RNA sequence: CAGAAGAAGCGCACCUAAUUUCGAAUCCAGCAUGAGAAGC
């Protein structure tokens, strides 16, 4: 920084040759009648001038000023009234941990639309609030088959006992999403079963599942995560 | 070169090869009263946004209320004549989509 | 231990890239939307873990040299404490001397993260047979990390260097096979006084 | 910043997010103008100023090697550069010095030309 | 290990190409003025995946052949382990030994896609009952990836190159028996070394 | 399956052919030449659609027969997947086992289309009304188009030839009743072995 | 405290009876009141007006609302890119709900198309016309409900919107 | 009767109102319409959800020839000696389920819950030694507990 | 201060640019080390 004083600091960087209050060198920035010729004295006129004297030196062809995190608009047509270049605009600034955004009404039904779903798609129904039957021994026997063949899986073993822990009637929900056969796509949620078979098979064991499942949803919690923990140790 | 050097002016030759102008935009709100509804640190605010030289300034009615008491070829025919004029000459089939695309699309690039 | 040397890394990405939520409430909450979210801070911005990435690096780059390096990452397999990676990265007696930052994204996920429908394809019928949704991070979004070796060695920004070029080569993180987490690291390094703070 | 490259003339002006170029032409070496276009790099908009070979001879040149993504110019300055660049094929296939671009370049070239008058502000 | 072998493909475009937007964001923004969004980076390049035209060419070309390869194109279908597919793109116990990475063009979105009318034509009446808007990839224009194998074995390189065939007769992308992706590779292979980075 | 039918398609003009030009660009760079340009590839090659007239053809002709077809020229029609035209050209979910490659021509813009002044002629003062200029295919221009088809069928070369009939007394592209698209195709079918690249 | 928010869609959380909900606690003089998006969409056209200034839908009963849409969904009409668009539109304001059933609904002067998806199954002109119309009713029906039970009338017939 | 349990501090000012938004849930009482926050939900989830929750044979001598050398390659340890202890002072069955648990090599990694050895051993060495940990543990559940503690005593001082 | 190579006229318009399915499934969630030292 290389700094020279006059009858005033010029101070001469690589961002600028800057000067508080005449210098021969080339001036960039002028921090400042009898005014006006001062200016006109220097050679290479100042970029910017930092001071009823600044009307008369913007017509003198001279810019001036009169005296965090990044500002970044988002949201442009503006207008000319009241002299300035204007529009009117509200919205929302968001101060983020580096910038401070300026956006819009859109953004925020953007974010509007984005909580409500996850808000409404919180509580089904009967939370934590007409079963086929089957003896202990037949559940059993096909939640054991159909956990070999991977059909019943961990997985699902786990998802059913977080749904049957929010009630019969929210496992009930999963149990016939899962086996539901979309019509546009002829196919179910179950994982498909492992080793060699026939799709009347197939979806006999699908059925099964479904009928496995359900018949459980009548029995009591304990006997559920009893009869569930021999095959998902976790749940 | 000379004659522009004369008028005060710096001139770079292309036979040769400084300061760092940057625009920035200001707040001029105040951002205080402030809450995070979606995980985000938000403000409602209602604002006059103006364009400087070298400076984007963001300004509350405060703003326009200084300024306002500070402050305070082609053929003419009414909107709603507009509007009929290419109503009737779309029914009549003189303006067309197509027409108008490229009427929209001339207009795009000027008057 | 009079000096440290502070890496900073900025990270491009020149592909997609993903790297998978670990949080299991954030996961369960996303996955009601989206079948593989992408890992996120609760500032909303992503997160990947990098000193794994840097170490398995490492292992295998002078594994392949011919050196005294362990295998950290074969099932519950002890660092012997002796290796060139167990002292920038670790073993069970003395800490790693490069304490590796997360890659955190200077955006956030509005800007960065986007939802794709991935598909499997039955080979003869050749019509979509699965259809999935997962979380991906944009090509050009910028991540910062700062490693910052205590006690440091000559020959540790060389090996930090040769490991953003491993992982610029194979992926940082996420599906690395189909094409995902090509990505470009910029290194800032600098040697920084310990009683910098002291003033 | 703004670098002055000029055989060839141009201003590219990298912003920091753009390659954007001012006025690629040449008035009058095939070689040196093509590794002189190959220094450019990669450039997002080619401004025209006016529709003389001396700041618009290059611009089909420049989507033969596929550096330009949009060429803006004024609506008359484009159907000029149409007489402008057939005219300047013909000249130099015709003087049987070897064509520095072709007329596919010309074609594709006004391919991605946009146009806009005066006191009409875009914002790319 | 020791070594890894890198395949440098380059396509040129013969027919068009359509590869469409997976992106939710990007592809709900391009509904609004194209029916037909084509992939694309946020970096404004064209995005094939390749992995899967890869795999689902050599298990087309395998199961032909009668040598044992699993089905990974039915839906849900378990990768067996064992097969050669599965050494070099993936199981579910072992990663993809081959990390295929997308095919990223040369070329910027204004440069190589256009938008195209495509039409419903009534048998009948020889009368357009249908239009829709579809971004399509010129003819010409050039995609780059490059398949890392690492652990490399004898026939990696040419089951690729084979497949590579298979994706020139058949095609790559979308609208594959409208004439849509007929395409050309280049290969250049070299067996880089594993531990070239570390300098 | 383990076949696969190539059929390789080599059509000659008997007329002039017009295939208007679908790209945007395309069009709008060429407004101030020819109001009706031609389906040029960016490879300087005419470029027609083939997968549409060939289902067309087998359409129109499977109903005047009275075998079971749908109409997929109908607006936002849905293909029934049983019919034949179904099976080689494609469903809603189960995808045409007849990829049909466009028909590319063998030569260049420059030797095969040229521009043309068309004319409407007011009946009562034989004058000409309007003027207006169009590309044209010139005689004798030669394209080539390859069409795979995946588990053949006993009756799938018949069926394609019979629809090539079609296509040779009715016409391809546009302006088909001004005379515009009378052409002759020459077929050369093989079988090729789906494994035929492996080795 | 004053709810200017309807107290319905309350489902059974165990022994607690509630309702998911997103408003605005406007605090103003004694009300502190807990007001929702549309007196939000209100205040910015409010704004948004008075800043520049400085410079009839027909009644269907619920359950044949279920029961049309229903019978749509079965025969191809109101499929679920239909509904998905259509709660796309719905919560960016009713008005522009009214814009996108009229853009689907409206027969082309030239062409004679409506923007719908035909109708799977043998119908009759009339009757395909008859039944485009009852999707215009319904839906634009539909579009009076408030925000939580235009949600659950179409989450059963599309689950992710 | 309405109560606001969502905090009210934080509060912009748009439109000459002071307004905030704010994502919570409306809760029914015997006559308190209360608009509860996020955190009582998870609350009352966390809550009911817990609630319902809620509601062989071998030598002596070489035994210790045994557990020296699983001490010494690292597959027996103090943590798996201590666990073994507090389920020997809960009792036989659950002390054997423990065994069985950590032998347990699960069908879809191939995969046992023991320390692996160290050292430049094979597959099925490795096997044969976690079959001996297996065996040795279990011959050692049919022991006194003086003599089992004597014996864990050597290598696990605190237990 | 940048290019240039028997007549005549015309070389323009219009429509359409939408629709539909899918958005799931599965494995894993372990192990190890240290339990002391010192002053008042
Ligand atoms: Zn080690
Ligand atoms: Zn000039
Ligand atoms: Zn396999
Ligand atoms: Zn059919």
């Amino acid at each position: 920084t290389k700094i020279t004083f006059y009858n005033s600091v010029f101070i001469e960087t690589h961002n600028g040759n800057y000067l508080f209050s005449m210098p021969d060198g080339n001036v960039d920035y002028l921090i400042l009648d009898e005014l006006i010729d001062y200016i006109e004295r220097l050679k290479y006129t100042p970029y910017k001038v930092f001071l009823i004297l600044a009307k008369r030196i913007i017509s003198k062809k001279i810019r001036v000023e009169l005296p965090k995190k990044v500002v970044l608009n988002i949201n442009d047509n503006m207008c000319n009234f009241a002299s300035y270049r204007l529009m009117p605009f509200s919205g929302f600034i968001v101060e983020k941990d580096d910038r401070i955004e300026i956006n819009d009404k859109n953004w925020f039904d953007m974010i509007w639309n984005e909580e409500y779903n996850k808000m409404r798609s919180q509580i089904v129904a009967e939370d934590f609030s007409a079963l086929p039957d089957m003896s202990h021994d037949k559940i059993i026997e096909n939640i054991e088959y159909l956990f070999n063949i991977k059909i019943l899986s961990k997985n699902r073993i786990k998802e059913f006992w977080e749904e049957f822990c929010k009630g019969q009637k929210a496992a009930i929900k999963y149990i016939t999403q899962v086996h539901r056969k979309n019509p546009n796509t002829g196919r179910r949620n179950w994982n498909p079963p492992e080793g060699d078979f026939t799709d009347n098979e197939i979806e006999k064991l699908y059925e099964t599942a479904y009928n496995t499942l359900l018949s459980l949803i009548k029995y009591d919690k304990n006997k559920v995560y009893n009869i569930l923990i021999n095959f998902n140790p976790k749940l | 070169a000379k004659r522009i050097i004369s008028k005060k002016i710096r001139v770079e030759l292309p036979e040769n090869y400084e300061i760092l102008i940057e625009k920035k935009v200001v707040l001029n709100i105040n951002t205080d009263n402030m809450c995070n509804f979606a995980s985000y640190r938000l403000m409602p605010f209602s604002g006059f946004i103006v364009e400087k030289d070298d400076r984007i300034e963001i300004n509350d009615k405060n703003w326009f209320d200084m300024i306002w008491n500070e402050e305070y070829a082609l053929p003419d025919m009414s909107h709603d004549k507009i509007i009929e004029n290419i109503e009737y000459l779309f029914n009549i089939k003189i303006l067309s989509k197509n027409r108008i695309k490229e009427f929209w699309e001339e207009f795009c690039k000027g008057q | 231990a009079k000096t440290m040397k502070k890496i900073y890394v900025t990270m491009k990405t020149l592909s997609p890239l993903y790297t998978g939520e670990v949080r299991r409430e954030d996961k369960e909450a996303a996955q009601k939307r989206v079948n593989f979210p992408v890992r996120k801070t609760a500032t909303n911005k992503v997160l990947i873990p990098f000193k794994g990435a840097l170490r398995s690096a490492l292992e295998i780059m002078l594994k392949a040299k011919g050196e005294n390096v362990c295998d950290t990452g074969e099932s519950r397999a002890r660092p012997c404490g002796r290796c060139v990676t167990c002292s920038l990265f670790g073993s069970m007696g003395r800490a790693g001397r490069a304490s590796v930052d997360f890659l955190i994204s200077n955006d956030t996920k509005e800007q960065i993260v986007r939802e794709s429908t991935h598909l499997r394809i039955e080979r003869q019928t050749k019509s979509a047979s699965d259809t999935f949704k997962g979380e991906e991070v944009i090509e050009g979004a910028t991540f910062t990390a700062t490693i910052t070796i205590s006690n440091p060695q000559e020959k540790d920004l060389s090996l930090i260097q040769s490991a953003l070029k491993f992982i610029e080569e194979n992926g940082i993180g996420g599906w690395l096979n189909k094409g995902y987490g090509r990505v470009s690291f910029e290194v800032k390094s600098e040697d920084v006084a310990t009683d910098r703070f002291l003033k | 910043m703004i670098k002055f490259i000029g055989t060839g003339s141009a201003f590219l002006l990298e912003t920091g997010n753009a390659k954007i170029l001012i006025d690629c032409g040449i008035e009058q070496n095939n070689e040196i103008i093509e590794k002189k276009i190959n220094e450019i790099g990669k450039a997002d908009i080619c401004i025209l100023t006016h529709a003389h070979l001396a700041a618009s001879g290059l611009v089909p040149l420049l989507v033969k090697k596929r550096k330009v993504n949009k060429i803006i110019s004024t609506p008359a300055t484009k159907e000029l550069c149409r007489l402008l660049f057939n005219d300047f094929q013909r000249i130099q296939e015709e003087n049987n010095d070897i064509p520095l671009y072709s007329y596919d370049d010309i074609e594709s070239s006004f391919e991605i030309w946009d146009e806009i008058d005066d006191r009409n502000t875009i914002e790319l």
